[PDB]
C-alpha cells in the first residue's frame, strides 16, 4: 500500500558466540576496490539525447539554424576541447577534428530543416496560421 | 564556413572607413559568386523569429538616400518624367 | 661529413632487443579482459570485419 512516488511529471501535472566468526584478517586488495569503483562509476553512464532535428509538442522542429556541415565541425571542436579538459591537458592526444581525413560530405542533424525536406526560416505552426487565415471569411454588416 | 554572412542595405561606395571599404572592395570582386548576401529585414526577422510572434558623442549623424521621381499631373492624369 | 655506421646501428640492436613486456601483454592479457568487460557495457560492441 506504500506509495511509489512518480520521478517525472505527468498528465495531470544458551551461548550466541560462534567460534569462527570474530573479525582479525587483514587484507589489503590490489588494484584498489575505491578505484575500480569509480572507473565503473563512470563507464556505467548512459549515452546522451541527440534531439536536434526532431519536432516537438506543438510540430515545429528543435535545434539551432546551422548548415550541416558546420554543425558537424563544431560538435568535432566540442568534443576535442572536452577531451582536452578530461585529460587536465591544454592540447588534446587524440582529437576528432582537424584530421588528415577529407570528411567534408558529413552530415549532422540541424533544426534547420524540417519534416518534409523544406527549411524551417519560418516555423510550421506559422506557416499554417499562415495559410488559414488566407481563407476566412467575415460576417456582413 | 557557410554559416557566414554579409550585410547587404549600404552601397560599398559610401563606405565611410576607408580601410573597410577596400577590404569590402577586394572581397566582392574576388569572391562575388560564393558569398551570402542577406536584408537588414532579413536580419531582423533571424534575430526575432520565434522571440516576435555615459557619454555620447553629438557629431555622429545617421543620413539616408531619398528616392523620388517627377510627375507632371497638368491635366488629371499622371506623367513620369524622371 | 663523417660515418655513423656504427654508431646507427649500434642504436637499432638496443631498440630492437629491448625488454618491453607489452607485446606478451597484447598477445596473452588483452584479449582476457576485453572479454570480460564487453557484456557489461552500457553500448554493446558494434564491429565489422
Amino acid at each position: 500500500m506504500k506509495r511509489i512516488p512518480r520521478k517525472t511529471k505527468g498528465k495531470s501535472s544458551p551461548a550466541t558466540t560462534e567460534p569462527g566468526t570474530s573479525n582479525r584478517e587483514q587484507y589489503k586488495a590490489r588494484p584498489g576496490i575505491a578505484s575500480v569503483q569509480r572507473a565503473t562509476e563512470s563507464a556505467e553512464m548512459p549515452m546522451k539525447n541527440n534531439d536536434e532535428g526532431t519536432p516537438d509538442k506543438k510540430g515545429n522542429t528543435k535545434g539551432d539554424l546551422v548548415n550541416e556541415h558546420s554543425e558537424a565541425k563544431d560538435e568535432a571542436d566540442e568534443a576535442t576541447k572536452k577531451q582536452a579538459k578530461d585529460t587536465d591537458k591544454s592540447k588534446a592526444q587524440v582529437t576528432y577534428s582537424d584530421t588528415g581525413i577529407n570528411n567534408a560530405n558529413e552530415l549532422s542533424r540541424s533544426g534547420n530543416v524540417d519534416n518534409e525536406g523544406g527549411s524551417n526560416q519560418k516555423p510550421m505552426s506559422t506557416r499554417i496560421a499562415e495559410a488559414t487565415s488566407a481563407i476566412v471569411s467575415k460576417h456582413p454588416a | 564556413t557557410p554559416k557566414c554572412f554579409v550585410m547587404s542595405g549600404v552601397d560599398i561606395e559610401s563606405i565611410p572607413n576607408e580601410f573597410i571599404k577596400l577590404f569590402y572592395q577586394r572581397v566582392k570582386s574576388v569572391h562575388a559568386n560564393i558569398l551570402n548576401d542577406i536584408s537588414p529585414q532579413i536580419v531582423s526577422d533571424m534575430i526575432n523569429r520565434k522571440r516576435l510572434r555615459s557619454h555620447v558623442d553629438v557629431y555622429k549623424v545617421d543620413v539616408v538616400d531619398m528616392l523620388f521621381e517627377v510627375v507632371d499631373v497638368a491635366d488629371g492624369l499622371r506623367n513620369v518624367s524622371r | 661529413t663523417q660515418s655513423l655506421v656504427s654508431s646507427m646501428r649500434g642504436t637499432l640492436d638496443k631498440l630492437k632487443l629491448i625488454k618491453s613486456m607489452t607485446p606478451m601483454y597484447l598477445q596473452q592479457l588483452a584479449p582476457v579482459e576485453l572479454a570480460v568487460i564487453a557484456p557489461m557495457l552500457p553500448f554493446p560492441p558494434f564491429q565489422v570485419p
